[PDB]
């Protein structure tokens, strides 16, 4: 079992403003980590795939970097709709496992 | 070279009978019934049929091999 | 991560007695066993004793012999410890670490030392 | 009992300096059952060295140590800000006590 | 398969518009790569064309399967050609065909296999032990025992984890016999005895079985059935002494071999002509050869009795489940079945009873201290009734010696259950029989 | 377009067990693995198990392995979670999804269901 | 490939991935020579009581 | 010559003519480099 872990737990954040989140995998896990966004009442949808790989659709706001052990998510220029959790999954080795979140707030 | 080129189409799906049969090995044996193990195409199993100009061409699982066949003179 | 608690300071008249405990957590209680020391104020090391948290057995320095004793509580994973016929010379900090120079099942010697030491525990004598 | 010495009883050294601080038991101790402490100021003590080849964990790499007979060394290679302070040595060969303590400071 | 890319292809001329032939044929090795790569995802390359309506191309379609696992009976004809196949799992009649190797079958009934009902829940029993074993407690000892006086400790009433040590850098062998130290952590003992002493680098290969030597004979002997570990390492670092560490010793003489597990320190010889004292001081140097310093050993032996377990690996244990197919583990006991409360009036000295097959049949619950009853999961024979398949391709099946309940038309007779046969309340001359009076025959259904 | 919806949960008590099922429409649900997901009130997302496309090989989680088992139906494109011995802290929403994943899945697109209350009690 | 017995030509059928033939005792009945690529056929040698 | 290493620590063990160079662990408490070097 590979564990994931997230920094920070919650940020705040004003419209235009810059926000990152960051991964920790216990394993090295190359590029396979997931990007999720859920809001409250909805299913998780995917922004990036390969850890650096965006997804068809998603806003060139959103970016996503890193390897190994080191992940991060970017949005260049925080909007009224991103206020959301992100989480990170690593399907490296089977059982896959999810982190525990980073919740983005308005400020 | 790259050109940025648009709606997936429903899915279809056609009877495979007892096609996709091929030789398991390339030794040679005549007038006798063999017995063998591999991965096949399961007999009368549901085949997806696409139409890439009824426009696209979606990215497909590879699972555990692939059966393919185009019917055309194009 | 292993850690002990003792208790907080106190106040004694002479020929009264002090009890403190030490309560231990992060590992197997009967894996390892307690030991005591106390310093007075400015001086160095001084060995009290040493009890077994697997069976109860105990072992003192001489210069403490029929001053103190020692007992565990495996329910609470707790050690405790208390002198008595106090003196004003029993002013002194009271220390509590997790035992790897003894075994607590066979009493043998073993290649180790005094770890994950309490807090330390103040009793004036006055 | 066997009763340890510690000496010198003091040293007086800059940031960044080496030190070596030695004991010396009454009676022969064996290195299986010796140990060195470190406490500093308002502070409970700990343990850096168990068996004389042993590091305690968490304990830097910086420190070591060596002995045989009644002789025994321990050794900071670099001082820190935060290795100012006392040291111990201990053993449990007979009964079990420890040294008189040794201190560095700037 | 194996990094090895391989393609098989076959081109054919066909009269349908807009669909696959129903017919067979063979596709042909093409080509075989060594690629080296793993593939999990595919996508089809078309040429396109600029046109008045942007890049476009004329009509064109394909056809996407996947393989499976399957056994085939494929014909060869004369000319080595493949002509026919049969996929075995795809219905009755074909694993009928399979099995008689053959692709026509006679009237008649076939047995063409077995079921047999799986687990559906898994648990674990063990003893309710807190205590961890002192290994530590024995391994880093400041001092070890001289090899004619060796030292014995019990282990008992604790839960060991074997893979401390197995695991560990320190030892320079680790050598066991009668079981596999991987397989420790699920094994449980009555009791473990840990021998241990101080002997030579050369002398650590006396420590075993059908062993002899000075110290085989006269100092320490394990038996011919012996089942245990036996771990040792260089202790040249604490077991040596500049001059000669002449405190270890060993038996040099005696006047006969010791037995397993056997300790003799006696002094008996004055010295003098033919007189020698027993015992011989080891020359324990630093500055010794690999093979001449000091070694630290220490060994496991394995005790089971018919008597609850004190000493068992890593537990996890589980609820307990009945009537129900189950896997279990009881200190160790493994296997697969139904556990139910017993009617079996065990005494209190009885852990579990066996059959003339030499198979537990009840346990005693480690924790509960109950009586369960142990059988097999529900299992028989599948036979396979039909006409001949010059007749019709209709089949009927026949589970032997099961109810119809424990299974997933249906008619339950003696022999078993029937299904796919329509029963009637007439009655003819037997056609295809099945037992116990009852027959079926093709009237069509 | 592409549809995923579980159903089948419901209130059961502790030593129970509930079947839930996901039924799938709108593309070749016989081509695609299937993963199972439960998610806690106000907690993140827990993987519970995989099945593969021939619903051959089937994985679980250590929290829900030796009690809940894994199978699908290419039939009638349903995929269902078969779950025993079931405790207070199975409490949570159950989601179907084709989760995208290069090394084994081998989906290239990301689908979720709407997702099942289950509640132990 | 070592063994003993008759070589002649053969009227085996063989396609181009085939190297050699086999029987249902798990013998080599045929073989396609490495130089000439064609294809022999092998016997035992004569026998009997 | 500490030009020649190995792999000391790995989750895992490999398979048969399987080779990994990753050199993922930074160092601490619990936190170390897989390869070391030979003396
Ligand atoms: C293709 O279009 C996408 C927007 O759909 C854009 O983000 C991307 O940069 C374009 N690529 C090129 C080479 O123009
Ligand atoms: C093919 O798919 C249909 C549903 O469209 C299903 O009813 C039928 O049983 C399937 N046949 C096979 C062999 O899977
Ligand atoms: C290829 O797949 C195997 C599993 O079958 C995996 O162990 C191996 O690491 C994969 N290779 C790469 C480069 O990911
Ligand atoms: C295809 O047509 C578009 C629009 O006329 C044009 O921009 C593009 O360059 C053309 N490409 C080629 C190869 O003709
Ligand atoms: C084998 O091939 C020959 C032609 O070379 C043909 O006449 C003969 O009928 C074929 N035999 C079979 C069973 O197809
Ligand atoms: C397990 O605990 C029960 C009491 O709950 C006790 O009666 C039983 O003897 C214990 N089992 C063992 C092996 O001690
Ligand atoms: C012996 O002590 C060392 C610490 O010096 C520890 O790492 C090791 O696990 C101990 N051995 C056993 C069997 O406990
Ligand atoms: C098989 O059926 C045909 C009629 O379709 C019949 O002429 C032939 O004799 C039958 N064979 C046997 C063995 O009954
Ligand atoms: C099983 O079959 C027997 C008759 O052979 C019948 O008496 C019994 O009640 C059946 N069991 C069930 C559960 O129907
Ligand atoms: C046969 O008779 C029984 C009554 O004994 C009746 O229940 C059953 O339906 C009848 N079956 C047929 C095919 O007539």
């Amino acid at each position: 079992v590979i564990w994931m872990t997230q920094s920070p737990s919650s940020l705040s954040a004003s419209v235009g403003d810059r926000v990152t989140i960051t991964c920790q995998a216990s394993q090295d896990i190359r590029f396979y980590l997931n990007w999720y966004q859920q809001k409250p009442g909805k299913a998780p949808k995917l922004l990036i795939s390969d850890a650096s790989n965006m997804e068809t659709g998603v806003p060139s706001r959103f970016s996503g970097s890193g390897s190994g052990t080191d992940f991060t998510f970017t949005i260049s220029s925080l909007q009224p709709e991103d206020i959301a959790t992100y989480y990170c999954q690593q399907y490296d080795n089977l059982p896959f496992t999810f982190g525990p979140g980073t919740k983005v707030d308005f400020k | 070279q790259c050109v940025n080129l648009r709606t997936q189409l429903p899915p279809a799906y056609t009877n495979s009978f007892t096609r996709g049969v091929y030789y398991p090995d390339k030794v040679f044996r005549s007038s006798v019934l063999h017995s063998t193990q591999d991965l096949f195409l399961p007999f009368f199993s549901n085949v997806t049929w696409f139409h890439a100009i009824h426009f696209d061409n979606p990215v497909l699982p590879f699972n555990d091999g692939v059966y393919f066949a185009s019917t055309e003179k194009s | 991560q292993v850690q002990l608690v003792q208790s907080g300071a106190e106040v004694k008249k002479p020929g009264a007695s002090v009890k403190v405990s030490c309560k231990a957590s992060g590992y197997p209680f009967t894996s390892y066993g307690i030991s005591w020391v106390r310093q007075a104020p400015g001086q160095g090391l001084e060995w009290m004793g040493w009890i077994s948290t697997y069976n109860g057995n105990t072992n003192y320095a001489q210069k403490f012999q029929g001053r103190v004793t020692m007992t565990t509580d495996t329910s609470t994973t707790t050690g405790y410890m208390e002198l008595r016929r106090l003196r004003s010379d029993d002013t002194a900090v009271y220390y509590c670490a997790r035992d790897y120079t003894r075994g607590a099942w066979f009493g043998e010697s073993l290649i180790g030392g005094f770890d994950n030491w309490g807090q330390g525990t103040l009793v004036t004598v006055s | 009992e066997i009763v340890l010495t510690q000496s010198p009883g003091t040293l007086s050294l800059s940031p960044g300096e080496r030190a070596t601080l030695s004991c010396r038991a009454s009676q022969t101790v064996s290195s299986t059952s010796l140990a060195w402490y470190q406490q500093k100021p308002g502070q409970a003590p700990r343990l850096l060295i168990y068996g004389a080849s042993s590091r305690a964990t968490g304990i830097p790499d910086r420190f070591s140590g060596s002995g045989s007979g009644t002789d025994f060394t321990l050794t900071i290679s670099r001082l820190e800000p935060e290795d100012f302070a006392v040291y111990y040595c201990q053993q449990h060969d007979t009964s079990l006590t420890f040294g008189g303590g040794t201190k560095v400071e700037i | 398969i194996d990094g090895y890319f391989k393609i098989y292809s076959k081109h054919t001329p066909i009269n349908l518009v807009r669909d696959l032939p129903q017919g067979f044929s063979a596709l042909e090795p093409l080509v075989d790569l060594p690629i080296g790569i793993n593939i999990t995802r595919f996508q089809t390359l078309l040429a396109l064309h600029n046109s008045s309506s942007g890049w476009t191309a004329g009509a064109a379609a394909y056809y996407v399967g996947y393989l499976q696992p399957r056994t085939f009976l494929l014909k060869y004809n004369e000319n080595g050609t493949i002509t026919d196949a049969v996929d075995c799992a795809l219905d009755p009649l074909s694993e009928t065909k399979c099995t008689l190797k053959s692709f026509t079958v006679e009237k008649g009934i076939y047995q063409t296999s077995n079921f047999r009902v799986q687990p559906t829940e898994s648990i674990v029993r063990f003893p309710n032990i807190t205590n961890l074993c002192p290994f530590g407690e024995v391994f880093n000892a400041t001092r070890f025992a001289s090899v004619y006086a060796w030292n014995r400790k019990r282990i008992s009433n604790c839960v060991a984890d074997y893979s401390v040590l197995y695991n560990s850098a320190s030892f320079s062998t680790f050598k066991c016999y009668g079981v596999c130290p991987t397989k420790l952590n699920d094994l449980c003992f009555t009791n473990v005895y840990a021998d241990s002493f101080v002997i030579r680098g050369d002398e650590v290969r006396q420590i075993a079985p059908g062993q002899t030597g000075k110290i085989a004979d006269y100092n320490y002997k394990l038996p011919d059935d012996f089942t245990g570990c036996v771990i040792a390492w260089n202790s040249n670092n604490l077991d040596s002494k500049v001059g000669g560490n002449y405190n270890y010793q060993y038996r040099l003489f005696r006047k006969s071999n010791l037995k397993p597990f056997e300790r003799d320190i006696s002094t008996e010889i004055v010295e003098g002509f033919n007189c020698y004292s027993p015992l011989q001081s080891y020359g324990f140097q630093p500055t010794n050869g690999v093979g001449y310093q000091p070694y630290r050993v220490v060994v496991l032996s394995f005790e089971l009795l018919h008597a609850p377990a004190t000493v068992c690996g890593p537990k996890k244990s589980t609820n307990l489940v009945k009537n129900k197919c189950v896997n279990f583990n009881f200190n160790g006991l493994t296997g697969t079945g139904v556990l139910t409360e017993s009617n079996k009036k065990f005494l209190p000295f009885q852990q579990f009873g066996r059959d003339i097959a030499d198979t537990t049949d009840a346990v005693r619950d480690p924790q509960t201290l109950e009586i369960l009853d142990i059988t097999p999961c529900s299992f028989g024979g599948v036979s396979v009734i039909t006409p001949g398949t010059n007749t019709s391709n209709q089949v009927a099946v026949l589970y032997q010696g099961v109810n119809c309940t424990e299974v997933p038309n249906v008619f339950q007779t003696r022999a078993g259950c029937l299904i796919g046969a329509e029963h009637v309340n007439n009655s003819y001359e037997c056609d295809i029989p099945i037992g116990a009076g009852i027959c079926a025959s093709y009237q069509q259904s | 377009e592409v549809q995923l919806v579980e159903s089948g949960g419901g209130v059961v008590q502790p030593g129970g067990s509930l079947r839930l099922s996901c039924a799938a429409s709108g593309f070749t649900f016989n081509s695609y693995g299937m993963h199972w997901v439960r998610q806690a009130p106000g907690k993140g997302l827990e993987w519970v198990a995989f099945i593969r496309y021939d619903g051959g090989n089937k994985y679980y989680a250590d929290s829900v392995k030796g009690r809940f088992t894994i199978s699908r139906d290419n039939s009638k494109n349903t995929l269902y979670l078969q779950m025993k011995s079931l405790r207070a802290e199975d409490t949570a929403v159950y989601y179907c999804a084709n989760l995208k994943d290069s090394r084994y899945s081998g989906s290239y697109y990301d689908y979720w269901g709407q997702g099942t209350l289950v509640t132990v009690s």
